[PDB]
């Protein structure tokens, strides 16, 4: 709800579940993937979607239960010269699998030239910084990037709610619901005393 | 692997880098512009430099792919851009020999002194205005006389140089150098090769011809009021005589010049001063035309990032109306803007080049360009045009009610752009004709000036008012051969202009002579010319023209039904004297 | 029950005051029915005995 009700987000996806339905829903457990990424791709990222992310930096899978949340980060991480601290790759010899991730740095090659250790001609170094200056236009402008996953198992859930509790009242004829107990009566105060326990 | 993907992938590490290292260049040189001082000019050059031999080592490294397996098309226009070798084709010794005829013949032209006075204001601002035949005379034969006496010696051995970079490049002179980019190739039926802007060109200046000479005829019979003594009704205009001291534009003579004196010009300035407006407000008048044709909203960070407003004296900084671009969007205005309704139209000027370069900034880096060198300053002047008409001054409300436009108020119009574009047609013809005649040979070094002197007689109906030789060249003494530029581009930038105000009127459903045509809230006016934006350089201009005009070549029609009350008014005045102009007479 | 109202479908707390805004839909959606496509997806007529 507090992420829900934020009002401070450029964009907010949910898959598998609509994002209302959230509170109202437990899991196994749930994990978050986060990065930075010029708003100019932004767009690439959804299940079904190709692109440079996509395909050779963090890809989704097309049964994605989950969330996606971005906002333009300019303001903390753009810089006058450019920020060049973050990466992304350009090239890799085949597409990354779904939360895929490989940090190797081994050249990249295109038509028949083996690199033999170097960069050249068709052999280049596979990654590329952004370069994030605050004159850059939105689309170059940087976003942070979170997405959400949810795990169910065969395993008890471990995050959940929260409940809502609701005033008491007394001595009327009245529906209860207690603790997952649920029954209906009237409510009087008693002096036994249970174990601490019970 | 194919070629194609070896060619892909090198062009893809060319791009990210190309754009990056570009930006860099371009911010030192719009803080340059921005503050014209040293370190500042330090900044710029390196990066300039350094951009240059970046762009120099990668076509150098794109000659090693053979361009002819390459089928994406787009790939091998890259390639077609990059690889071409320009001046580092030529030996050393020739490259630096031109290259010092280059800057000393552009130095010459920026520092000539006439005694004594400088070009700049000192004979320009003569020759607008003095009206003397012995003032005119000595401005005029003096800076052939002073400054050409310069030019010449080095324009001769410059050509040589040019040609030799032509035939390396594979060109089959230096015009045909400038004529390489009109070309298209390897096309089914959009196909245009170099030689094909000779044509066409000539075709089309052929069929402008009698207006222009109802124009000068009209022209030489009304200024004889001013030059009685001087000139003949059947002969030739005297180069000096004519408002300017090349004579490329009449546009001076217009106050001794209309019909219709009796009946001022269409203007709105005096309710915008008036109302206040406070350029500011002229940029966001000018972003809601724009959004009235449908083009969408200036971006957030130009209107802090741009300069719309003089600096005064506390930043020193040269200003003339420029569109900036400088890449990861980075868009941006410099003007030194003021309340005039020409810094108004001159602000959609230049918004429109920010159009252009918006809408193909979608391509990649070397096609984010316009499809011809043309129609980037026609795209540019279409916006002015269209925002320019009474129409759309009443639908500003700046023009009131009371003196609505009329013929005498048109035609005095009209006859100040005649006086600025038609009677500068024939003179860009001639120079850029001229110069395929140097370039191709067909006339030696000593034949230059008596070339010139005969077909100023046919092209422009121009005569030397006193000989001069081949201590002298009145072309060498112009801007477009002392700082090597194409020049067509004026040509075909007004019948591109008047073309794409056909197709644009004609969308907008437009109504009598195209004088009174608005293209504002004709959305569909506007979107069919984005759609041209959009590509660019990436699609032949062929297909461009074909897109927005349907005509698959070049036509000049559209600028008759432009002029064409006036037109129709030179023949009914004509007859005042002689019609047209005699080749065989000069005043001595 | 048969309903052929077309207002607004809110998909959230944000209020569509009727605007088709954010989170806020259409409540009808038309069927792809081109001749080839998968049989799941071409069109069945169907009726009904009551
Ligand atoms: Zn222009």
């Amino acid at each position: 709800s507090v992420l829900y009700n934020s009002a401070s987000f450029s964009t907010f996806k949910c898959y598998g579940v609509s994002p209302t339905k959230l509170n109202d829903l437990c899991f196994t457990n749930v994990y978050a993937d986060s990065f930075v990424i010029r708003g100019d791709e932004v767009r690439q990222i959804a299940p079904g979607q190709t692109g440079k992310i996509a395909d050779y930096n963090y890809k989704l899978p097309d049964d994605f239960t989950g969330c996606v949340i971005a906002w333009n980060s300019n303001n903390l991480d753009s810089k006058v010269g450019g920020n060049y601290n973050y990466l992304y790759r350009l090239f890799r010899k085949s597409n990354l699998k779904p939360f895929e991730r490989d940090i190797s740095t081994e050249i990249y090659q295109a038509g028949s030239t083996p690199c033999n250790g170097v960069e050249g001609f068709n052999c280049y170094f596979p990654l590329q910084s952004y370069g994030f200056q605050p004159t850059n236009g939105v689309g170059y402008q940087p976003y942070r990037v979170v997405v959400l996953s949810f795990e169910l198992l065969h395993a008890p859930a471990t995050v959940c709610g929260p409940k809502k509790s609701t005033n008491l009242v007394k001595n009327k004829c009245v529906n209860f619901n207690f603790n997952g107990l649920t029954g209906t009566g009237v409510l009087t105060e008693s002096n036994k005393k249970f174990l601490p326990f019970q | 692997s194919t070629i194609e993907e070896q060619a892909k992938t090198f062009l893809d590490k060319f791009n990210h880098e190309a754009e990056d290292l570009f930006y860099q260049s371009s911010l030192a040189s719009w803080n340059y512009n921005t503050n014209i001082t040293e370190e500042n000019v330090q900044n710029m050059n390196n990066a300039g430099d350094k951009w240059s031999a970046f762009l120099k080592e990668q076509s150098t490294l794109a000659q090693m792919y053979p361009l002819q397996e390459i089928q994406n098309l787009t790939v091998k226009l890259q390639l077609q851009a990059l690889q071409q070798n320009g001046s580092s084709v030529l030996s050393e010794d020739k490259s630096k020999r031109l290259n010092t005829i280059l800057n000393t013949m552009s130095t010459i032209y920026s520092t000539g002194k006439v005694c004594c006075l400088l070009l700049e204001p000192g004979l320009n601002e003569i020759m607008a205005n003095s009206l003397d035949y012995n003032e005119r005379l000595w401005a005029w034969e003096s800076w052939r006389s002073e400054v050409g006496k310069q030019l010449r010696p080095l324009y001769e051995e410059y050509v040589v140089l040019k040609n030799e970079m032509a035939r390396a490049n594979h060109y089959e002179d230096y015009g045909d150098y400038w004529r390489g980019d009109y070309e298209v190739n390897g096309v089914d039926g959009y196909d245009y090769s170099r030689g094909q802007l000779i044509e066409d060109v000539e075709h089309t200046f052929e069929e402008i011809k009698p207006l222009y000479e109802h124009l000068h005829a009209y022209v030489r019979a009304k200024l004889m009021n001013a030059y009685p003594s001087y000139i003949s009704p059947i002969g030739c205009l005297p180069a000096h005589l004519l408002g300017d001291m090349w004579g490329r534009f009449w546009t001076n003579l217009y106050s001794l010049t209309v019909p219709f004196g009796q009946k001022p010009n269409i203007d709105v300035t005096d309710a915008m001063v008036d109302q206040a407006w406070d350029a500011q407000r002229i940029f966001k008048e000018a972003e809601k035309f724009f959004v009235s044709v449908g083009l969408p909203n200036m971006t957030q960070g130009f209107w802090e990032n741009s300069m719309l407003t003089d600096p005064g004296n506390v930043q020193k900084a040269v200003c003339h109306p420029t569109a900036w671009d400088l890449g990861k969007g980075d868009f941006r205005i410099l003007m030194c803007t003021k309340v005039t309704m020409d810094d108004f139209l001159t602000a959609h000027h230049e918004m429109g080049h920010i159009q252009y370069d918006m809408a193909y900034a979608a391509q990649p880096f070397l096609l984010r360009n316009g499809a011809n060198e043309g129609f980037h300053e026609a795209v540019g002047e279409i916006m002015s045009l269209s925002a320019a008409t009474p129409k759309h001054l009443k639908s500003i409300g700046l023009l009131s009610p009371d003196f609505q436009e009329d013929n005498e108020t048109e035609i005095n119009f009209l006859l100040k752009q005649a006086l600025t574009i038609v009677g500068t047609l024939p003179f860009t013809y001639m120079l850029e004709k001229w110069r395929w005649m140097v370039f191709k040979g067909e006339i030696p070094k000593d034949q230059w000036m008596k070339k010139w002197w005969e077909m100023k007689r046919e092209i422009v109906g121009v005569v030397e008012p006193v000989p001069h030789d081949e201590t002298y060249c009145d072309p060498a003494s112009l801007f477009h051969v002392s700082n090597d530029y194409s020049f067509i581009r004026y040509y075909t930038r007004t019948l591109y202009q008047f073309q794409f105000q056909e197709a644009l009127c004609q969308a907008a459903k437009h109504e009598g002579p195209l004088h009174k045509c608005d293209i504002s809230n004709s959305t569909e006016a506007g979107q069919k010319l984005f759609n041209m934006l959009r590509l660019g350089k990436s699609e032949p201009w062929t297909l461009a023209l074909e897109n927005v005009v349907g005509a698959k070549n070049m036509n000049v029609r559209p600028l008759l039904n432009y002029f064409e009350p006036l037109f129709t008014w030179l023949k009914d005045q004509n007859k005042n004297s002689f019609v047209g102009w005699s080749t065989d007479w000069s005043p001595y």
